[PDB]
């Protein structure tokens, strides 16, 4: 249920 | 190694093509090939690696959840268990492959904060995915491995990166998810998300319009989780 | 044959689980295993076979289209061509696998109209997918193979099935798509779709509420195509 | 662009 980070960062 | 005969640059080009075609297994194989060339990865290349494996393991996690739910309902023949185990084993192999690339030798060669934190965050993420399906005498040690990777990444990011840095933000986001979903520590999850959000908010004034967009996107995920958790 | 040691019933059960998990490659492998047991397939099992391979080849076709478009834009290094060829080769192998199952020995054992038309429609469909990527000295012969399979299926369906039968309707739908997209015969495509739609419309009064829903769903696809084509 | 049949029929 909890949202995690997108794969691409910057 | 399937990909040992292809040029590094060609592997990178084909990873980008595979992404456009939503062929993420191919994309992952191409990026694994690129890593195995032994040179460090650029920022764009690290993101390609992450996108590829996140999408592959994402499908496996989604499938595993469907099958685990069916299995649980059946426990209120061996086929449901067998097939859930098959998917689970395939997921664990993907996680092991990613962890192997980080350990041989991405992390040890990563000296800059942006690369080292990115890779250590990845290490925490793929131990977290292992922890999601872990149930035996290793679940505690897997959880500890995720926590340790995330903690080392956090320590570097707080020393070396601004609070709005998207890698730092995505790291804190995922460590908070680790706390809430894996480590049975919802208060730690909520505190981390709140403090991360508030410290980024106070740094937004330093950013360009495009950087502001990058940071506020991840901040919104922290807010969404806080809304779900409280 | 990977699946030779698993019970037929277990393969069918796992195909249904894979469908729920959206694991269509697995679903296809399980249904291929079930076919290779050598017994005829039930109506439900034929549909499982079709769903599995249609979803697998569907992803390959979508990827191939993306890559072919990029390749065409590049023609206004060899990587785009190489990678499009890889996907194309994988697609052709899936089509060849399905055609092999139909030829060994689903079709020859299919005596009832519902099974024989379903399988012959499938044969036309997978030659049509081959035709979509064909460009050499075989494109004409591939097209002729699709047309021949579809035509034999049409002849049986008109003799043996009512105009609202969903297999008959989906066959005529796909044969019309063949005419429009593969055979450069848009007038034939439009005539077939119109006549199919009008003859089903005049038979709807014979149907139950649930059968009416099944038939009108496919009729709407015929109408959508006519709207696109005229 | 043209729509084709669903996989499951009946
Ligand atoms: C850290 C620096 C950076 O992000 N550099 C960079 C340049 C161009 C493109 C990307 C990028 C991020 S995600 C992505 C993709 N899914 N293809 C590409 C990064
Ligand atoms: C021809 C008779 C028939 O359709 N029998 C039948 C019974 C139960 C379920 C199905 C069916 C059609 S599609 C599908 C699936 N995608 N699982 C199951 C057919």
């Amino acid at each position: 249920r909890s949202h995690s980070s997108p794969a691409s960062l910057q | 190694g399937a990909m040992g005969s292809m040029e590094r640059a060609s592997l990178i080009q084909k990873a980008k093509l595979a992404e456009q075609a939503e062929r993420y297994e191919d994309m992952a194989a191409f990026m694994k090939g690129a890593v195995e060339k032994g040179e460090e990865l650029s920022c764009e290349e690290r993101n390609l690696l992450s996108v590829a494996y996140k999408n592959v393991v994402g499908g496996q996690r989604a499938a595993w959840r469907v099958l685990s739910s069916i299995e649980q309902k059946s426990n209120e023949g061996p086929e449901v268990r067998e097939y859930r185990e098959k998917v689970e084993t395939e997921l664990q192999g993907v996680c092991d492959t990613v962890l192997g690339l980080l350990d041989s030798h991405l992390i040890k060669e990563a000296g800059d904060a942006e690369s080292r934190v990115f890779y250590l965050k990845m290490k925490g993420d793929y131990y977290r995915y292992l922890a999601e399906v872990a149930t035996g005498d290793d679940k505690k040690r897997i959880i500890d491995s995720a926590r340790s990777a995330y903690q080392e990444a956090m320590d570097i990011s707080k020393k070396e990166m601004p609070p709005t840095n998207p890698i730092r933000l995505g790291l804190a986001l995922n460590f908070s998810v680790f706390h809430y979903e894996i480590a049975n520590s919802p208060e730690e999850a909520i505190s981390l998300a709140k403090t991360t959000f508030d410290e980024a908010m106070a740094d937004l004034h330093t950013l360009s319009e495009d950087s502001y967009k990058d940071s506020t996107l991840i901040m919104q995920l922290l807010r969404d989780n806080l809304t779900l958790w409280t």
